[PDB]
């Protein structure tokens, strides 16, 4: 069974590196699609309909001039390069990408069930089996990403989508970095930052296992382990080495969380000799059939409402703006590789 | 309560990256 994982990951690395070294480019164009509705804004993500087939997709649109202004060139190129190269059940699939005079476009599978964030705030909190179901998918996803030397760095309910079968899709790779060892960028979201990032140390993929602990805590509690009015105050609590648990947390859950929310990155679960297996073998996961999760054969605890293709009810409403395409090419040299 | 403190934080909406 251990040899099956080893062989599986080696094959997956060979497939990733092939696509990483020769990325796909320019596989559709804007007028192949009708715009339907804005699903999210920051650029924008829109529900679109492919005219020829009638298939719906989520199209991320990035304004090249805005990307340059916000100093996001490398992050944007990197996100698209990662997405066209990875392949895993809980990672959103990139169907097409192209660019024009004004914008960059990534057309992804439409994931109709909405952000985990919305469901968690609506319901309040998840029961431990509901939380465990999602957590198992993140564990496997990070095992895959880390085997490719990818550090993810932006785990949070806002960045997890729920598909039609109730399984998770991870979408956003703008802060992911492919490095074998340590790195130094201050990046992420305050509530989810590992202490060694806050402390301006070099850090490694162990930061993702810290963030998994924050996520499990927030799913099971309804609020994250470290919060405050201002980020600086959140940082002080994170590095303090103190955390408090709701009284309804089970003993097994608290012990897992003490080992993921471990300030000493040399004692943190996922970063020890046995790597991810310390997490998979932990008592809280004793009922988890890891292969069945990967194979998507486990009955999901929650299935979002879905009327049919194009239903956007699990997403909020945003002001609709034109998709404008300038007569002049903008920022061509910067985005040659896209 | 801790939940009350969470609501009063003003960080219950979608959180941006730094
Ligand atoms: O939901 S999104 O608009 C979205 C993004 C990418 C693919 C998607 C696929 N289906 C629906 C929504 C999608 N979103 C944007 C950034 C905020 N984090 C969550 C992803």
């Amino acid at each position: 069974e251990q040899e099956s994982v080893k062989e599986f990951l080696a094959k997956a690395k060979e497939e990733f590196l092939k696509k990483w070294e020769s990325p796909s480019q320019n596989t559709a164009q804007l007028d192949h699609f009708d715009r339907i509705k804005t699903l999210g804004t920051g650029g924008r993500v829109m529900l679109v309909k492919h005219k020829e087939t009638g298939n719906h997709y989520a199209m991320k649109i990035l304004d090249k001039q805005k990307v340059v202004k916000l100093k996001q060139i490398e992050h944007t190129l990197n996100e698209k390069r990662i997405l066209q190269a990875v392949n895993f059940p809980f990672l959103v699939k990139l169907e097409f990408s192209f660019k024009d005079n004004s914008n960059l476009y990534m057309v992804m599978e439409y994931v109709p069930g909405g952000e985990m964030f919305s469901h968690l705030r609506r319901i309040g909190r998840f029961s431990e089996p509901h939380a465990r179901f999602y957590a198992a998918q993140i564990v496997l996803t990070f095992e895959y990403l880390h085997s490719l030397d990818l550090i993810y760095r932006d785990l949070k309910p806002e960045n997890l989508l729920i598909d039609q079968q109730g399984y998770i899709q991870v979408t956003d790779f703008g802060f992911a970095k492919r490095v074998k060892g340590r790195t130094w960028t201050l990046c992420g979201t305050p509530e989810y930052l590992a202490p060694e990032i806050i402390l301006s140390k070099g850090y490694n993929k162990a930061v993702d296992w810290w963030a998994l602990g924050v996520l499990i805590y927030e799913m099971a509690a309804g609020y994250p382990p470290f919060f405050a009015d201002q980020p600086i105050q959140i940082y002080e609590k994170i590095v303090s080495g103190k955390v408090r648990f709701p009284s309804h947390f089970s003993s097994d859950l608290k012990d897992l969380l003490r080992n993921l929310l471990q300030v000493d990155l040399t004692k943190r679960f996922g970063n020890l000799k046995n790597g991810v297996n310390d997490i998979k073998n932990h008592k809280w996961f004793a009922t988890t059939d890891w292969i069945a999760i990967y194979q998507r054969k486990v009955e999901a605890p929650f299935i979002p409402k879905f009327k049919g293709p194009g239903d956007t009810s699990n997403f909020d409403d945003y002001e609709e703006e034109e998709i404008r395409v300038s007569i002049n090419e903008k920022c061509g040299k910067e985005f040659t590789e896209f | 309560t801790t939940y009350a403190d969470f609501i009063a934080s003003g960080r219950t909406s979608r959180r941006d990256a730094i």
